[PDB]
RNA sequence: AGCCAGGAUGUUGGCUUAGAAGCAGCCAUCAUUUAAAGAAAGCGUAAUAGCUCACUGGUCGAGUCGGCCUGCGCGGAAGAU
């Protein structure tokens, strides 16, 4: 297959611990495990990566063409990073960093400060820009996707909060 | 006192869309919500407001420690305001004499007769900080009516001789006629303001444009709502010329043997027309 | 999600993917085009 | 010459020096001077009676800069300028009005000849008679 | 199937020209170059600038694609101690 002409070359500064099943990759700033599906079978051949889909679970091309996708994103995350930028757009809305917590200037009566967990390192250079930095690539949008899901692309406006390549449709009026 | 009012950037917006020279002097002291001082900048003094009062105090202090270097870079560039103003203040903004908050007004304030600059103050009306404040520059950079060229009236027709007349009590009598609004009680009424000249009670007002004859009545003040009786008009009262018996957008109320206006520019044209229709047969009469 | 019996791919850029068994389709920009029964 | 930045063959008649609404876009793509446009054409404009389409390109360069390119007017035009209607084509093979031989064909080929690399002149020859059919315009020599 | 990638360019494609300027719609429906391009599919839109389909022109470097017939499966499927 595509995946199967995919193997994955591990480089040195991120290190594999295969306990089988089990594998925690000892990384630059983590370390990122992921305990996969018995659909798999792995090794670290000689430095690039090979797998295979064990037999009864032939549907396992499928559980392991997650795993080259998944190992691939894991010894490149914990080493450079990933930016997450939004854009707050909103009237009288601001963002600013403090230790792990994120404020929330979201024109409500009460101010919203929710703490954030680890695997991020968040800045925010001004009101309407703010940086999430991660390892994993789960946890560097899970963060991100609750904040825009409090505040949606309204689509009369452009109002909301929205993401750093997001480009929304917003409409117009056409009745008053 | 909202999100969003950034005094610096609206200021600096007028540089961009209007094309202006604003350079401001009442800057800003607090995050917005716990705002205390609006910071004047030609005395450096912060002015301490209400704790939530309608009007207690007016404590002035120095400048805030927080904001100890804004107000540098931006007092040096109101010294800047009087040295492209006037040409005499050109040589000690650079030779270094002191530029003191008395000097730098007298060249300022020859820069509102020609309007190059506008003069600008952050503050609250409602929350009460700002309003005491605001007065004092009313007497320094809005013109006084002694101050300004006065009634300026032409001629009629003969020659193009436009003659300043006098600010003072010493002149033919002269006003103008505008905001005429109505009542149920005289019929008539106007909110007229007389530039200079004093008028007794009781006169044969003409309103020489138009070749009518009227008569003064009972001149009314109010304090916009209040009826009060204002029988000496002096030289610069606001008040209702009463008792006009045709009156139109403009035209002069002046004695004869006088100098005599004849101006209206700009008539407008209501443009949105809608048709009005009766209810009863007895309403159309009505 | 409007629902009806019948998925039918209407525009032009219009996925179908299976979730959770039901069918329902995915536009791009019409939020109009996507219907969830069938 | 350039690539996926802008590449678009549009002008008319240069007797008009505002630019014409659709027009407009073409100059309403990088930032041009729309006075500069005015100022460099009219240069040579003063060698012709205005009133056919004249067409020009136009192309761009990095910071604020732009150019274009100078051609002759096409013979489509060329063929419903001696016609003396500027539209003729309501019913291509159902009308058989107006003649005009190879000889004129050629003479203005050779103003895209000593023009144009393309366009020439034997090949443009049926499509010049091409124009003519769609037109319902006949042609014999 | 994606990243580079020109969207080779005669033309204004008429009519009726107010814009119906490939992108409203009826008749033509040729192509100057054909290793890549149609007098044309939508969005941008009064018109177009923006973004593509067109051939994938150069890279990956193997399989892949749209329908016909049947074995079964899912949705369609909401009722009253």
């Amino acid at each position: 297959s595509r995946v199967a002409k995919a193997p994955v070359v591990v480089p040195a500064g991120v290190d594999v611990k295969i306990n089988g099943q089990v594998i925690t990759i000892k990384g630059k700033n983590g370390e990122l495990t992921r305990t996969l599906n018995d659909a798999v079978e792995v090794k670290h051949a000689d430095n690039t990566l090979t797998f295979g889909p064990r037999d009864g679970y032939a549907d396992g091309w499928a559980q392991a063409g997650t795993a080259r996708a998944l190992l691939n994103s894991m010894v490149i995350g914990v080493t450079e990073g990933f930016t997450k930028k939004l854009q707050l757009v909103g009237v009288g809305y601001r963002a600013a960093v403090k230790g792990n917590v994120i404020n929330l200037s979201l024109g409500f009566s009460h101010p919203v400060d929710h703490q954030l967990p680890a695997g991020i390192t968040a800045e925010c250079p001004t009101q309407t820009e703010i940086v999430l930095k991660g390892a994993d690539k789960q946890v560097i949008g899970q963060v991100a996707a609750d904040l825009r899901a409090y505040r949606r692309p309204e689509p009369y406006k452009g109002k909301g909060v929205r993401y750093a390549d997001e480009v929304v449709r917003t409409k117009e009026a056409k009745k008053k | 006192d909202r999100m969003g009012a950034n005094f610096l950037k609206v200021v600096n917006q007028i540089k961009t869309r209007l094309g202006a020279n604003p350079v401001p002097l009442q800057l800003a002291i607090g995050a917005e919500e716990h705002f205390t001082g609006v910071v004047d900048l030609v005395k450096m003094k912060a002015i301490n407001w209400n704790d939530a009062d309608q009007g207690v105090t007016f404590e002035y202090e120095d400048i805030p420690a927080d904001m100890v270097e804004l107000a540098n870079e931006w007092h040096q560039n109101l010294i800047e305001s009087a040295a492209e103003a006037s040409e005499e203040l050109m040589e000690k903004y650079l030779g270094g004499e002191e530029l003191t908050e008395a000097e730098i007004k007298g060249a300022l304030r020859q820069r509102v007769l020609n309007n190059e600059i506008i003069l600008v103050t952050c503050g609250s009306a409602f929350k009460n900080k700002g309003v005491q404040a605001m007065l004092d520059a009313v007497i320094d950079y809005l013109p006084s009516p002694v101050d300004v060229p006065a009634i300026n009236g032409i001629l009629d027709d003969g020659k193009d001789t436009p003659a300043e007349r006098h600010a003072s009590d010493d002149e033919p009598f002269s006003a103008l006629a505008f905001k005429i609004a109505t009542d149920p009680f005289v019929g008539n009424l106007t909110f007229f303001r007389v530039y200079s000249g004093v008028v007794n009670s009781g006169d044969t007002v003409l309103n020489s444009v138009k070749a009518a004859r009227e008569r003064f009545g009972r001149i009314v003040q109010m304090h916009a709502n209040k009826r009060e009786e204002i029988k000496e008009v002096r030289a610069g009262d606001i008040a209702a010329a009463i008792g006009l018996k045709d009156v139109t957008t403009g035209d002069t109320l002046c004695d004869p043997d006088a100098p005599i206006i004849l101006e209206r520019m700009e008539f407008p044209e209501p443009v949105i027309s809608i048709a009005v229709e009766p209810k009863t047969k007895a309403d159309q009469e009505k | 999600m409007k629902v009806r019996a019948s998925v039918k791919k209407l525009c032009r850029n219009c996925k179908i993917v299976k979730r959770d068994g039901v069918i329902r389709v995915i536009c791009s920009a019409e939020p109009k085009h996507k219907q969830r029964q069938g | 010459a350039k690539k996926v930045q802008a590449y678009v063959k549009l002008q008319v008649a240069a007797g008009m020096a505002n630019p014409s609404p659709p027009v407009g876009p073409a100059l309403g793509q990088q930032g041009v001077n729309i006075m500069e446009f005015c100022k460099a054409f009219n240069a040579k404009t003063d060698s012709i009676e205005k009133g056919l389409p004249i067409p020009v390109v136009i192309t761009v360069y990095a910071d604020r800069s732009f150019t274009f390119v100078t051609k002759t007017p096409p013979a489509a035009v060329l063929l419903k300028k001696a016609a003396g209607i500027k539209s003729g084509s309501g019913k291509p093979n159902k009308d058989k009005v107006g003649k005009i031989s190879r000889a004129q064909l050629q003479e203005i080929a050779q103003t895209k000849a000593a023009d144009m690399t393309g366009a020439d002149i034997e090949a443009m020859t049926r499509s010049i008679e091409g124009t003519a059919r769609s037109m319902g315009l006949v042609v014999e020599d």
